[PDB]
Order: C-alpha cells, then structure tokens, then sequence
C-alpha cells in the first residue's frame, strides 16, 4: 500500500504542477491574442464605413 | 574668410511680408485661410489672437488659393473677425552656434535659462536632408561604457544607434545617467550631450539636471525640455531640433556628439494624436501608416562621414505600453535601429541592478567592434558560450520547476548553478562601480571554470588551451 | 506645352492645363524639374506622384512634359557602379557637388559619357537582314566579363546598311545603321527601355540546375533551383542579412544585382567597403567580387516614392543581363517596404482601402512582378541561354505569418525559408524553422541528383523523419520525463541534438565554416545517418545504450568535429578522409558495441 500510494501521489502532484505551469499561461496568451485581433478588425471596418 | 563671407553676404536682403485677415474656417487643430496670394507648401506663419498673443504654425495643404494652416499651441480662442495671420515666406529654421552649449531650451528652442537670445552663426532648416550612402563609413571603434552587461556581450561602437527598450516604472533614467557619466573610450572628452526629453514629468527633468550638475558636465551639453503640460502638437518638433543641432556640431565643428533621446513612445502617441485629427488611413492599433518612414527619418541621422572627423551616437529610450515586444513601436524601432539593450521586470523585482537581461538583447556592430587591436581574441567566443549556457540554465530551471529535481542531470544542476552565479554576481554592480573590459572579462572567465573543459563547444580549442588553465 | 501647379499634398501634386498628358507618362515639375509620374487624369487636371522631396513648392509653378514613360538606360558601364532608385549614379553626384547630401533636382547621365570602349564588330555585314535581339559585336568591359555583348533593341528590325569598324569608341557614336522602309535608324552602344514593360523573350523553360548557396541546411533540406523564386520572412532579429550576404558572395551566379528598398542604409557602406577585397575563382582567379555586382541602393530615409521604382529598375537590369545569356541572380532586401509605400500613396490619394488598409491590386502587382523570373532562351540568332532567380525577403510587422503581404507572396513563390526568433536568440545563427519551411523543386532535381549523387534524396528524408520524431518525442518527455523512455527513443533524441548542434550550425567567419560545397555536406550527412543506423542496429542486437554510449565515445566526437575539415583541400583528399572516418566508425561499432 505504501509503494502504491507513493507512486500515485508522485504522478498526480507532477501532473498538477505541469498543468498549472504550462497549460493556463499558454491558453490565456492565446486568449489575449484573439481578443486583440477581434478588436483590430472592427477598427478598419469603422474606417471603411466612415469613408 | 572670404569663402565664409561669400556664403553670408546675402543676409542684407530685407523683404517685407504681407499679413492677411481672411480667416474663413476653423475646426480641431486646423485653421483655413482664403484668398491667399501664391501659397508656399510647408512654410511658417505667425497668428495673433485678438488679445495680442501670437501662436505659430505651418501649412500642410494647398488647394486652389487656400492654405490649411496647422496650429501648434491649440486653437481655442481664435477669432474670425479680428485675428491676423502673417507669412514668413520660408520653411521652419532655427539659429545655431557653438555657444548653445550649457544652455536650456524649451520645446520650441527658445532660451529658458534667463539668458539672451542665441547670437546665431547661421540658420538651418529643422528637417535637414538625407545623406547619400556613398559618403558614409560604418564605425570600427568600441566605446567603453563601464557597464559589464553591455561592455561584455553587447558592445557599442562610435556611430551606432542602440535604443534601450524599457517599461514604465523601471530605472532606465539611472542607466542612461550612468552611461553618460561613464562614456569613456577604450583607449579629449569631447562627448558633448544634446539630451532632448519630450513629454516627461517634472521630477525626471530635475533629476537629469542635477545629475548633469554633479558630474561637471552641464557646461558640455545642451538641454531640450518639453514637459507634459506643454502642447502635444509641439512635441513632434523637439527631436528634430536636437538632431539638427547634433549634426551641425558633429559635421561642422569636428566634435564627437552623443545624443540621448527619451520616451519615443510619447512622440509616437503625439503622432497618433495629430494623425487621427485628420482622417488619414490608420495602420495597426490606430497608428499612422507612415510612422515607419517618419521614425526612419528621425533615426537615420547617425554614423560617421567621409571628410569630417566628427561622429554621432543615438540612445533613444522607449516605453513599451504593456510589456509586449510585438507592439508596433518596438517592432519598427528594432526594424530600423542596429540592435538594442533590453530590461526585464523579474530581475528588477529580484533587486538586481542594473536589471538588464541579455537573452533578447542584440548588437550588430559587435563583429567589427571586437578583435585584436582593441581586445583579446577570446572576446566573441566568451560571449557566445555565455549566451548558450545562460539559455540552457534558463530552460533547465523551467523544467525543474515543472517536474522536480529527480530528472535534472548533473549538467542540468551545473547549468542552474552557473545561471544563479551569473545573474547574482556578473550583472550586479554599483551605481558608481566602473568595469573596464579587461577586468570584466577576467571576472567572466571565473564563472565558466565551473564547467568541465571538454563540454565547452562554441569556443575554439586554442582559447581553452591558452586561457582555461590559468 | 506647359502646366501650372493647382494643389499639393506632400508627395502628390495636382496640376492643370494638362490636356495632352497620357497615363504613366513621365513629367518634370517645379523650378528644379523634379521627376514625377502621372497617375489619374480628370479633365484638365492630372494627379502626379513625385519622386523627390516636396518642400517650398508654390502654386503657379510651371509643369513640363516628356511624352515618354519611365525608362532605364542599358549598355556598357552599367556594372560595378551604384545607382539610386531612379537610375542616377551616386559617386558622380557626390564628386560633382562636393557635398554629403543629395541636392534636389540634380541631373547626371545614367552612364558615363566620357570613357571609351575597345569595340569589336560582330558577324554581320552590310546588306544582311537583322531583327530585334541579334548581337552585332562584343565590347570589352572587365577581366571578369571579357565579352559585354551589345544588342539590337527589340521592336527594331531591318537590314544593316552601314557598320562601324573595330576600334575605340564612346557610347555616343552611331556605330550601326538599319535600313527599314526608311533610313531613320541609328544605334549607339546603348539604348533605353520602359521599366513597366517586361523585356520580350523567345520562350520560357523548366529550371533543373540547383542554385548552390554554400549553406548546409539550405542546400540539404530546402534546395533552390537556378531559375526559381523564394521568400525569407523574419522578425527583425533573425539576422537574415547573413544568408543574403553569403549567397550574394559565394553563389555560382555570373552576376548579381543587390537592390535595397527601405534598408538601414549602413549595410550599403558595409557591402561597399567589404566586397572590394574578396576574390573569386570562377574564371581565371583572384578577380575581386566588386567586379561582379551592381547595387541599387535606396535607404528608408530617402523619399517614399523611389522605393517603388527601385525594384522595377533592379528587375529590368537583371532581365537585360539575362538576355546576354548569363545566369544572373537578383536579390531584394525588403518587399514589405514596397507594400507600405503603395499603401501610403493609396491612402493619401483618397481611395477605398482593402484588407488591413492596403489597396486591392497589391496581390496582382506582386504576382506580375514575381512572374518575370524564370529560365528562358534569349531572343536572337546566336541562341544563347540565360536565367534569373530572384530572392525576396519579406518582413512582417508583428513577426507572425498572417499579414496580407506575406500571404500574397506565399501564393506566388515556390520555396519558403521561414526564420524563427528564439533559435536566433540562442545564437544558432542559421536559424531556420525546419517545421514549416518547405521546398517544391525537390522532385525535379532528381535528374541532376541521380547523375551526381544517387543516394542523397533518400538520406534527406531519413534526416527529416529523424527530426520529426525527435520533435514528436520532445513534448512527451517534457510533460513526463525520461522515466518512460526506451533506449531507441533516447538514441533518437541524442542524434537529433547532435544534428542540431553540428549539421545545422554555421558561422561565416571561420575559414572552414564559411562555404560548404555539395560534396562536403553529402559526406557529412551520410556519416551522420550511418552513425545513427549502426547505433540502432547495435541496440536492437542488444546492449544497454547508457553503457554503449560511453564506450562509443570518441567516434561521436569525431563525427561532430568532421565539419572542421578545411573545404577545398583536395576535393578528394577530404573524400578519402570521410571514407576512412566511416570505416573506423564502423569498426568501432563492430567492436565497441560487442
């Protein structure tokens, strides 16, 4: 039981660390980039309509 | 004498100028005249509000017998029945002379130090003209700034144009002050300074003034100050005046100028401000399309020339809006300038001064700078090895933080130790701690000895044999 | 006859009383006769784009006409000199003015009109029949180019009535007369041609000869054919200047036309004073390179409009040299600057924009410009052959690969050399993203390869799959670690790192690492693949790779250091050295693995 618990907790802890330190930053940077692009499009659309 | 005199004999050429009274339109920062006789593109006019105050401005468009004058100091209060516009008949120009040194000027270049008007030697158009490439020589001499992070892995040559990226709330001002205080050559002291700040708070201006006072250098420099309270449109003029003075000094007096602009971000903001006033096509993030060309015009006054012994060097300071390199301002600035020095947050958050990282820094003129007659052959290889090991240490630290210490090979722990020692001792230095290239490189050798000799790859065997042993 | 200015807005000028004006006709404006180009015509008025600074212009200034479009003067003397964007020699301007700036409105002949050339007649005699594109004599130009063929301009044909004899002439002499219906024809050593009209040609062809570049990765994985096109994106830090300079220097082209559209400018001085001492041995020996180049420099500081005509002038000159039968190879510096100039002009003109503010015809313009490249057979009797191979270098704004200009270019070009930023930051100087970068002339080149190196194609794919597998395993090992890794996977990762550190790194400063012939790279990558194959065979036969690698030892160092062999030693001595290294490595794996 000791061995099994040790290996299981090691695996889960490293997985949690990897998720926290990799996934969330990677996705939120993309979120910001997408927001920036969608904000960019409307600017030129408004310019064209103004013209 | 006679040669010089013939170039000035045309001064005695009095010419009356006509002042109209037909202001027939106004909106935003623009004023529209009518029934003007033979306009002249991009000239200077002097308005006179009904209360007697006079503002300046230049025409930007010429339709059939009507000029769209643009005003600098706002347009509020302009009357249509009493105002009187006047034409100088010539483009914008400023006086110049070697006596400007030790004086302080406002954004428009008039003295603000209680002194008299400059006893001009001649007048010059602010915009200047390009330099044909055939009359240009790239530099091959290294300046010694004393800052190890610069003078080791990113050298500076007399003639380069190296911007200093930065973020709001960091000690870029102190870095610039230290550089100007330690602007000596590797090896007189002709380094005149034409510091020209636009859109800055009062404390920055006073700090710069005191810093110049303490080093006994004010008598060797000129100041172009333009604080925030001043009009925005006028902002875009100061750098041109500064560069005009710098080039005059460096190409008609054989001096060695050293210009340090600041907050080009504010200049770009002013460009956006009076660019959206009109309806010209926007670029990215609402910025003007031709900002690239304008910034090229501003920056492309650098380097040495054929005949003149004089030189010039630009160290503009940028302010990234939200700590993004991909912002258009730094994008174009990097596209133009020759390498740059960078600053990070975490290093500053870690109390490390000067908080300079080197991974994103770059300098093209290093190849011509380093060599034998100025430094030891090892110079370049040492820097390359430092780059490689620093990057490996960074990635190893990231991976270790991810997984743990179990998978970190011996080399990984060595890289972590090297990174720690590097960032803790190699970069850190005092506010008045100089470091000539020789001692800095000697100290740098200490950090690499931690590594076993064989693994060192990017360094040639001769350097290892002749230097590693000691 | 004359016209008066009617409105000015920076670089655009609108005149009036302009009735006989055509579209795109060249015009001179101002009291200093600044050059322009009519664009749109509306009754009396006609819009003009100005090719110089417009400061101090006043309404009422006279406007002239020329009745002919923009054109460039070809002929002897073009080469070894430096021109601005509108075909003006630069050294002559500086010497004549004794200044450091460019005096607005200054005019000089395109080609020197004083020097004399040792002309020799061709093979035609009075009474013969000739047509456009036939040679009628050679001219001595330089030790590197002994024969500077002179040509009959296209769209001009007849029968020669009088010819000049051998001797020394200036290019103003009328050395040939052609008798058409009338005798209205005279021809000196030079002529002109409208830039916007591509030069005629007998017929195009298929390029099947590699354009050697001297770069290991470029020549190995993404070969460029002599006659095609390429593209080199960047992020203002990738250091693309290195490959441009290296290919302009050590390539096997007969001539090269470097053109700078919106450059830092200082690089022009760098190349100016760097080339004059770098010798080539293509013909004879020791001839300095500067006798093999023509520079069309236009710094970003100089007026916006000239950035348009600069590339047209460059491509036209390249076509002219190609027509002589010499495999010229033009190279641009920054196409994005051209698009920026076009966008600025369009916006100022006041017209509806397109994607990201750019006009709508930019894609068509880019396609038309790129189409001019390609191998072909000259137009004339001698039946000479030439080729052109342009190499553009786009520069996006945000550093990504989604801006309109890059997307438009990628639909036209057929070779893609993307440049990463992080790899450059790591000083892995030939930083090429081997994931997205691709070539398209791979299959066709087999005709050359089988004749010269039959085994190369299989080996390149071997390395490609090795790298792909390493990149596929990197993320899993990062997210898990080496705990769940088999020996073969570790072997693959180690060899991938070895390749990335040895076969992909280069530096154009070491004598041995400045130019890698085809044979050297062939043998080196052969050795790499053989090493990996022997390691895989041994581990499959059974052995702990952790134990095996330490014993293997010095052979890994030997293959890593193989690149240090001096290129051009014997071309066969190095071949024997590679053979011996392979044999000893195989013996080591036979025994060390045991």
């Amino acid at each position: 039981a000791f061995i099994i618990l040790d290996e299981v907790i090691k695996v889960t802890n490293r997985r949690v660390n990897a998720i926290e330190h990799v996934i969330i930053p990677r996705t939120e940077n993309t979120i910001a980039y997408i927001n920036s692009e969608l904000d960019e499009l409307d600017r030129e659309e408004f310019y064209r309509l103004k013209k | 004498f006679a040669i010089n005199k013939k170039a000035v004999e045309q001064g005695f050429n009095v010419k009356p100028r006509l002042n109209y009274n037909t202001v027939s339109g106004v909106n935003g920062p623009l004023v529209i005249l009518e029934k003007v006789k033979f306009p002249r593109y991009n000239e200077i006019v002097n308005l006179t509000l009904p209360d007697g105050t006079v503002r300046q401005g230049q025409v930007l468009e010429i339709r059939g017998d009507r000029a769209i004058v643009q005003v600098f100091e706002g347009t509020s209060g302009i009357d249509v029945k009493k105002t009187t516009v006047e034409f100088t008949g010539e483009s914008l120009r400023i006086p110049v002379s070697e006596d400007m040194l030790g004086r302080i000027f406002d954004g428009s270049g008039r003295p603000i130090d209680n002194g008299p008007k400059v006893f001009a030697e001649d007048y010059l158009d602010i915009n200047g003209s390009p330099i044909n490439p055939y009359a240009r020589i790239y530099p091959e001499e290294m300046i010694s700034t004393g800052v190890s992070a610069i003078d080791t892995m990113n050298s500076i040559a007399r003639g380069q144009k190296i911007p200093i990226f930065s973020a709001s709330g960091l000690p870029h001002n102190e870095i610039a002050a230290q550089i100007c205080r330690q602007a000596g050559l590797v090896r007189e002291e002709n380094f005149s300074i034409v510091f020209a700040a636009m859109g800055v708070n009062l404390e920055t201006a006073r700090f710069f003034k005191q810093d110049f006072e303490e080093n006994g250098s004010l008598e060797r420099t000129s100041l172009f100050l333009n604080l925030a309270n001043d009009p925005t449109i006028e902002r875009i003029i100061t750098p041109r005046l500064a560069l005009t003075t710098a080039e005059y000094l460096a190409y008609q007096t054989e001096r060695h100028v050293l210009t340090i602009l600041t907050d080009m971000s504010s200049y770009a903001d002013a460009l956006r401000e009076v660019s959206a006033a009109r309806e010209e096509v926007p670029g990215r993030r609402g910025y003007p399309g031709y900002m690239y060309t304008d910034l090229s015009t501003i920056y492309e006054r650098a380097g040495r020339v054929e005949g003149r012994n004089g030189s010039i060097t630009q160290i503009p300071i940028l302010t990234m809006p939200n700590d993004d390199i991909t912002h258009p301002i730094p994008d174009l600035t990097g596209y133009i300038t020759e390498g740059q020095i960078f600053v990070d947050r975490q290093l500053h958050n870690k109390g490390i001064y000067p908080p300079i990282n080197v991974l994103p820094s770059l300098s093209r003129l290093m190849k011509s700078a380093i060599g034998e007659g100025m430094t030891r052959k090892d110079h370049g290889d040492v820097s390359n090895q430092l780059y490689a090991k620093y990057a490996i240490g960074k990635d190893a630290a990231a991976m270790k933080a991810v997984v743990g210490e179990e998978a970190l090979s011996i080399e990984d722990k060595l890289s972590l130790e090297f990174l720690e020692k590097f960032e803790k001792t190699f970069i850190t230095q005092g506010a008045y701690e100089d470091r000539t290239v020789f001692e800095s490189l000697d100290q740098a050798w200490s950090l690499l000895r931690i590594y076993p000799k064989e693994m060192l790859n990017r360094i040639s065997p001769k350097i290892l044999d002749e230097f590693y042993d000691r | 006859e004359y016209g008066a200015i009617y409105s000015v807005s920076g670089p655009v000028v609108i005149a009036e009383n302009m009735i006989g004006c055509a579209m795109y006709e060249l015009v001179k404006v101002g009291h200093d006769n600044l050059v322009g180009e009519v664009i749109r015509i509306d009754g009396d008025k006609a819009t003009i784009q100005v090719y110089e600074e417009t400061a101090g212009l006043t309404v009422g200034d006279p406007v002239l006409r020329t009745g002919k479009p923009l054109s460039v003067e070809l002929g002897p003397g073009l080469m070894e000199t430096i021109y601005d964007g509108i075909q003006r020699p630069l050294k002559a301007i500086k010497e004549e003015s004794q200044s450091i700036y460019i005096p607005r409105g200054i005019d000089t002949p395109a080609l020197d009109r004083t020097i004399k050339w040792q002309f020799t007649p061709g093979k035609f005699q009075v009474g013969d029949h000739i047509s456009g594109g036939d040679i009628y004599g050679s001219v001595f130009e330089n030790s590197l180019i002994s024969s500077h063929k002179i040509l009959l301009p296209p769209r001009s044909r007849g029968t020669i009535t009088w010819i000049a004899p051998a001797g020394e002439y200036t290019l103003d002499e009328k050395i040939l007369e052609v008798e058409f219906d009338g005798k209205k024809s005279d021809f000196t050593l030079y002529h002109t041609w409208p830039v916007r009209v591509p030069r005629p040609v007998t017929e195009k062809l298929s390029a099947d000869y590699p354009l050697l570049t001297g770069q290991r990765v470029l020549d190995a994985l993404f070969p460029c054919v002599q006659g095609g096109t390429t593209c080199i994106p960047g992020a203002f830090g990738c250091g693309k200047t290195v490959i441009s300079q290296s290919l302009s220097k050590y390539s096997n082209s007969d001539a090269i036309i470097y053109v700078g559209c919106g450059e830092r400018g200082n690089e022009m001085a760098e190349v100016l004073m760097e080339f004059p001492e770098l010798y080539t041995e293509m013909s004879g020996t020791k001839e300095p390179i500067m006798k093999r180049t023509t520079l069309v420099a236009n710094t970003s500081n100089m007026p916006v409009a000239a950035r348009e005509a600069s590339i047209y002038t460059g491509i036209t000159l390249a076509e002219y040299f190609r027509d002589q039968g010499k495999n010229v190879s033009m190279i641009a510096d920054s196409s994005s600057r051209w698009a920026e100039a076009l966008r600025e002009i369009s916006g100022r003109l006041g017209e509806m924009p397109a994607d990201q503010g750019f006009p709508a015809y930019l894609g068509a313009k880019l396609a038309s410009f790129y189409e001019r490249a390609g191998k072909a057979v000259a137009l004339g009797s001698p039946d000479r052959t030439g080729s052109v191979s342009i190499v553009a270098a786009v520069s996006p704004a945000g550093g990504d690969f989604s801006d309109p200009v890059t997307t438009a270019t990628l639909g036209i070009t057929q070779v893609f050399w993307g440049l990463d930023k992080k790899l450059a930051q790591r000083k892995h100087f030939p930083s090429i993203n081997t994931s997205v970068s691709y070539s398209k002339y791979t299959n066709v080149l087999n005709k050359f390869y089988d004749s010269n190196y039959p085994e190369f194609p299989v080996l390149r794919d071997r390395m490609k799959e090795i790298l792909s597998n390493a990149e596929e395993l990197e993320q899993v090992v990062q997210l898990v670690g080496k705990s769940a890794l088999s020996d073969s996977d570790k072997i693959t990762l180690d060899v991938a790192t070895l390749i990335k550190e040895d076969f992909l790194q280069q530096n154009g400063y070491s004598t041995y690492d400045a130019f890698c012939p085809i044979w050297k790279t062939f043998d080196m990558m052969r050795a790499f693949i053989s090493y990996h194959d022997e390691a895989q065979k041994a581990v499959a036969n059974g052995a702990n790779w952790s134990k095996l690698a330490d014993s293997t030892g010095d052979v890994k160092h030997a293959v890593s250091s193989s690149k240090f062999f001096e290129p051009s030693r014997g071309e066969k001595e190095v071949h024997g050295e590679f053979e011996k290294l392979l044999s000893t490595m195989q013996e080591r794996f036979a025994e060390s693995t045991d």
